[PDB]
């Protein structure tokens, strides 16, 4: 069902943690806005509303999260190990992680900055979009990836995964290593 | 049930928990801003005086929406509100429904009723502690059959 | 805390706001122009404890759908402004409102606090200002030392009698103001009330045009307060007052049982 | 409950009905034509414990055939219409009905309400409508605006004075209700009834022929209540209600020892 | 929380309102035009519960009644105040500009000679205008108004003087003042001739006294305050009754 | 305090002004040129519970 006003009462604790572990909710109020983290993991949720607004961490594992609306804002990271997310949308403030391990996801937005380390395990993915910064680790394991854009920068250390990396970036400056 | 009505400043008629109150459009009924005169019907008609206008003006505004379903059919919803157990479900306005107004009603809890419950679920509960501690004593008992 | 304790102390302290409100009505029943308030409760929100999914509608007669509230509050202290009583007074600067209106007057830090009591005076210049504190009253209205009478029409024409010329000689003209929504006002003490949002923006006019009431001389607006009233619900409020302390004495015994007795 | 707890508070819900019907009457101790209302007890039905039969006339006197009452109950609420005194008024619209009948009233959806008070005025068209809600009175009378007098014959005989001309002009005629049981009329408030199955057809009829009672201008029926009746009830049922309380005290102390000794 | 607390109550609130229109009523006894008014009572609704069983809420006044009974006359000297002798009220002109209707008849004159109510100075419509030269004031039965006019044979005419009855008088509004206001159950003003088609006639230098019964009211003070003292004891008895159960349950 | 204090109030002071006209009257029964007074009562305003009509 949905999420009403006083649905999400039973769901807070003292410092706004929202807590939907394998709770039967498929969507959130528009315009939401959680004081702390949010937990959406197991969820039949489809689609996140938009004008979300979170002032902690993002976990939804497992879930049937697939679609997520430009303007979200998330003050921690968003996990998003197993989900059903198919494509990244643009504009999204996010200030930690993208944890993208075990997802269909195939698509990236240009110019795409990610705060910390960016996990694209397992992922159909085909190409790393251009201008791609990410200022912690590169996880690429088991992914479709073979080409490598032209110029990206990765604050940490690239770990391959067992890919057969074809092309390297012209422009790349590296603080660590490249690790199979 | 509560009809502590009151009206805002931009004249919507509202309770004092702050809920919107329907109409015969099943709108939120807004008022003339600038009124003198409100009452309400035995009907729930409410009628009401422009600002400065002489008393043989008053006119019908709007009819407080009134509604008297089967009583089993309704639930009470986390904010107080009786809902219909069937999701979905029109509320009809019937027109048998009457209202008395200048009073005010208040609950209808007995409190007897709820003190002699209250004495009952104590010595039931002051029971059940018991057969608690009677099973633990038969349990240290059986303790001493593997001492060997 | 077992959650039943916290439950009966809401209501402990919702009837404490009932007897606050209730004690002060009967302490200004002789206040000018004071209007009653009344205690407003409400039931707090129920939780669905034995379904956490938040579906309080699938089996609501069932032990799965059970649903227990969290006591009552008190949502607010409605004021209730209906009009008094006149007491008819020899003083001859007094006024009263017949009707809907109140009076304006300027509070020191400027803005103006609007106001039933009509008991007035004049200061050592001659303005007309309240009988306590001193507040001006908005507009100014200045006596001349040669007046010998003062005369406050029905619209507020305030005209003074000086011999040597007839006819009264006009010196002011009092205007009185009306909310949308007056028991929104924000009651500040001093027989006096500020605008919130509430209320409305202020609707300004002369006193007996466009629906507003009529200045009277020499007359005053009793409190509203009726005592009996006060007294009635004064006896429910113990009542229920005593009733929420012995289930918290209940829920009490019945916890000192399970660690004696387990 | 504890079957002894529940018999006690059958008792006490029961005294509570009967306080609350005595509290109306004297609430209604000055409306014309009230008539008071008597709670009536009835004790409920007896439980063969010791029977796994049901079968009672054998050993009543036995252990075997003991049977335990499950309490009381209020069975009805019966309305008394006894005939009430006369307040003799100077308003010539005003009218009472001197024995049996009931006046008849157009309520606002269509059906015809039935009253005894005979409070009654004129509209804005100048047809005889009741003082209160202004309900027009059966069969409508209209009274011409350049009537000096009106004049309400013992029959409903309703003529008016017209300068000008002798002799009194008959505008109309009232009618009255009587019903074979008047006691089971449903109390609908503003002195109005209903008609019911239980109470029986209305016959309507001349006031004043076939047995109907008399109009009587200028004058009304004051309740039939008795002040002192109330009292005296109140005495009995407030005695009543604290000794069931002491029984159900009695046992919860007689259980509390069991699990406290035990 | 227990039913008769709030039952008894309503006829305390009842006989309050009781008491205020009779004292009222003694307080104008001497209000030249003035109609006594008197405490309409009416049972609340009645409540179906254990489902045939009936319960009362209370009762309450649910209007205000004033009897129009024509009062006494007074012989006064003064030649400025009159009398309606019959139904008829006499209009005067609030400042707001709408048509006020009073039976009272104490009038006077202005600056300008215009006759006007003794109290407020509120105009009576039509206007008269006494002139100057006028050495006396004669207002005819029929409102023909006349002043005696030195040096000239014959009564000179001013005005004529009109008065308005209304169907339902008891549903004029009080605003004070000797004064009412035309509502919609007080029916049309039919203003005429003062003394033909029902309507009064003007008598001068008479006053219409209250119609007050002081007798009355003093016996109504004793029933209203036996019956008010009468419901205080439920609610004192029902008081006891709670204390009594919370201090033994 | 009581709504019947306060109208009883007026009518009380009402009777004292009325008292007060007439005594003013027969102290001045033998002055030349005294023109004798009479009180003019009027009710004051009416609260507006419910609107008739």
């Amino acid at each position: 069902y949905e999420l009403d006003y006083y649905s999400k009462f039973g769901h807070t604790d003292n410092y706004g943690n929202l807590d939907l572990r394998n709770k039967p909710y498929t969507q959130l109020p528009s315009g939401f806005v959680v004081k702390g983290n949010l937990n959406i993991s197991q969820t039949p949720i489809k689609k996140l509303p938009k004008g979300l607004d979170v002032g902690g961490s993002l976990e939804a594992t497992n879930s049937a999260l697939k679609t997520i609306r430009s303007g979200t804002k998330i003050k921690g990271y968003a996990n998003l190990l197993g989900s059903k997310i198919e494509s990244w949308p643009r504009g999204i403030k996010l200030g930690g992680y993208l944890n993208l391990t075990d997802t269909p996801l195939k698509t990236l937005p240009a110019k795409l900055r990610v705060k910390g380390d960016l996990s694209v395990i397992r992922t159909p993915i085909s190409a790393l979009p251009e201008g791609l910064v990410v200022d912690g680790n590169l996880y690429i394991g088991g992914s479709a990836l073979q080409v490598f854009p032209d110029t990206m920068t990765v604050k940490g250390n690239i770990f391959l995964g067992g890919n057969k990396i074809t092309k390297w970036p012209s422009n790349l400056t590296l603080g660590g290593a490249v690790a199979p | 049930r509560n009809g502590n009505l009151k009206v805002d400043q931009n004249g919507m008629l509202t309770n004092a928990s702050g809920h919107l109150v329907l109409g015969e459009n099943d709108a939120p009924i807004t008022l003339p801003i600038p009124l003198s005169k409100i009452e309400i019907g035995r009907d729930g008609t409410i009628s009401v005086l422009p600002q400065g206008a002489p008393a043989e003006e008053f006119q019908a505004v709007d009819r407080i929406k009134l509604v008297k379903p089967n009583d089993q059919s309704l639930f009470k919803d986390t904010n107080g509100l009786f809902r219909h157990k069937t999701p979905n479900q029109p509320y009809e306005a019937d027109a048998t429904v009457s209202l008395q107004t200048g009073a005010i009603e208040g609950s209808n809890v007995n409190a007897v009723g709820e003190m002699t419950a209250l004495i009952d679920l104590q010595r039931q509960f002051e029971m059940q502690v018991k057969m608690m501690s009677t099973a633990e004593e038969m349990d240290k008992s059986s303790d001493s059959l593997l001492r060997m | 805390m077992h959650p039943a304790l916290w439950v009966s102390k809401t209501g402990l302290d919702a009837q404490q706001t009932n007897i606050a409100t209730i004690s002060n009505n009967l302490a200004n029943a002789s206040t000018v122009g004071y209007k009653k308030s009344r205690a407003v409760f409400e039931d707090l929100f129920y939780q669905n404890i034995n379904q956490p999914g938040g579906q309080s509608s699938q089996n609501t007669e069932l032990p799965s759908g059970l649903m227990l509230g969290a006591g009552s509050k008190v949502v607010a202290t409605q004021k209730v402004h209906t009009h008094g009583n006149a007491q008819t007074t020899t003083n001859a600067l007094d006024m009263m409102v017949e009707g809907d209106g109140f009076f304006q007057v300027t509070l020191p830090d400027g803005n103006i606090g609007y106001t039933r009591n009509g008991q007035f005076t004049l200061n050592g210049e001659g303005t007309l200002v309240t009988s306590g504190s001193g507040y001006p009253v908005e507009p100014e209205i200045v006596i001349p030392e040669d007046a010998i009478s003062i005369t406050v029409g029905t619209d507020g024409e305030v005209s003074v009698r000086v011999r040597g010329q007839q006819d009264n000689q006009v010196v002011g003209q009092l205007t009185i103001t009306d909310f949308v929504n007056p028991g929104g006002l924000e009651p500040i003490g001093q027989n006096l009330y500020l605008p919130t949002g509430a209320s409305g923006d202020p609707q300004e006019g002369v006193p007996g045009l466009d629906g507003l009431g009529e200045i009277r001389q020499s007359m005053l607006e009793a409190s509203n307060v009726n005592v009996t009233e006060e007294l009635v619900n004064m006896i429910e409020a113990q009542r229920v007052y005593e009733m929420n302390s012995k289930v918290i004495s209940s829920v009490d015994k019945m916890m000192s049982f399970v660690n004696q007795q387990l």
